[PDB]
């Protein structure tokens, strides 16, 4: 599914693991990161 | 451990810096140390974690002939469990330092890595653990960090045929599994040389197989 509201977009993805490894592992290769600190500067929502 | 498994390559060595003398709150300066005394040591540290066995050998017999000192057998085994990991994930450099360094000091720690990063320390005990930390985030590194909740370490067991296969399949195993006898098990937590009339523990088994299979026949028929 695709969306945009003027600026803001909205992407659904659907993944299998076997489609999904792949895209992960990329990532990766590309932006190792030894100390796992991928999750220091993620965004939750706040409000839940 | 090394010792345990007991020419080139296997001596590491490192220069004595100072000798000094213990007296509570102050160390009295030593030129030089003799056999009998117990003393402090500048530098000898890195080659040893826990315990070491040190010794100069100028003789390929004498050097044949030397034992190396058994592991000092810890009265209490840890089982207590935390999970650390720090505060900030980026400060993980100095959390390793500084875990490295409390098993230098404490000799009833057992730090392992875990697959995720996570480490899981093992103590005797509340207060020793407890003691642990407080010297972590102070002495040591100078890092605020998350401590999990109070756990224990599980053993695995059963009690009561096989059939197995190679991954090339020529090979083919059947093993029993057996619950052991509570004497039997006993008779081996007890770390002993079988002296008295005391039932022989099994790291005897260099001993003649037949001395061994005696005690077995004998305290077990």
């Amino acid at each position: 599914l695709y969306t945009r509201y003027l600026d803001r977009i909205y992407m659904l993805f659907h993944f299998e693991e076997d489609e999904g490894e792949e895209l992960t592992d990329e990532y990766l290769a590309e932006n190792p990161d030894p100390n796992f600190e991928n999750s220091i500067g993620y965004n939750n929502r706040k409000c839940w | 451990s090394q010792s345990e498994s007991r020419e080139d390559d296997e001596t590491p060595s490192c220069e004595v810096e100072e000798i000094g003398l213990l007296g509570g709150r102050y160390v009295y300066p030593v030129h030089e140390a003799h056999k009998g005394q117990i003393v402090l040591i500048k530098g000898i540290s890195s080659a040893y974690i826990k315990s070491a066995t040190l010794y100069s050998v100028k003789s390929k017999e004498d050097m044949k002939q030397l034992k190396f000192f058994k592991p000092l057998d810890y009265i209490t085994e840890a089982v207590f469990k935390i999970v650390l990991q720090p505060l900030l994930p980026r400060e993980l450099p100095k959390l390793l330092d500084a875990l490295n360094k409390i098993s230098k000091y404490y000799p009833g720690v057992i730090i392992k890595v875990e697959e995720s990063g996570e480490h899981v320390i093992l103590g005797n005990g509340e207060l020793y653990m407890d003691c642990l930390l407080y010297d972590l985030r102070a002495s040591y590194a100078k890092i605020e960090i998350k401590i999990s909740d109070p756990l224990t370490v599980f053993s695995e067991s059963c009690s009561n045929s096989r059939l197995g296969e190679e991954n090339l399949p020529g090979l083919s195993i059947s093993v029993a599994a057996e619950p052991m006898d509570s004497k039997m098990i006993q008779d081996l937590s007890r770390n002993t040389l079988g002296k008295g009339q005391n039932c022989l523990d099994i790291d005897g088994i260099m001993d003649n197989p037949r001395k061994l299979s005696k005690i077995l026949r004998t305290e077990y028929g």
